[PDB]
């Protein structure tokens, strides 16, 4: 019923925080070089 | 409940859909300047 979805919004985000913590890593290795 | 639930998954896979280009355009940025 609802465990299902509160079970996946748990999963997706915790996807979203490891991609968010990714693109702040990569957009910081590429300042680093363009700069 | 079912609905408001069915929603922020829906949110939160756009999100990650986002993401997940977002990574792959600065993983090819970096990896060319490095270049």
């Amino acid at each position: 019923e609802v465990k299902q979805l509160e079970a996946e919004v748990e999963e997706i985000e915790s996807e979203v925080w490891h991609l968010e913590n990714e693109v702040a890593r990569l957009e910081k290795e590429n300042a680093e070089c363009e700069a | 409940k079912v609905k408001q639930l069915k929603a922020k998954v829906e949110e939160l896979k756009s999100k990650l859909w986002h993401l997940k280009n977002k990574v792959a355009r600065l993983k090819k940025k970096n990896a060319e300047c490095k270049a």
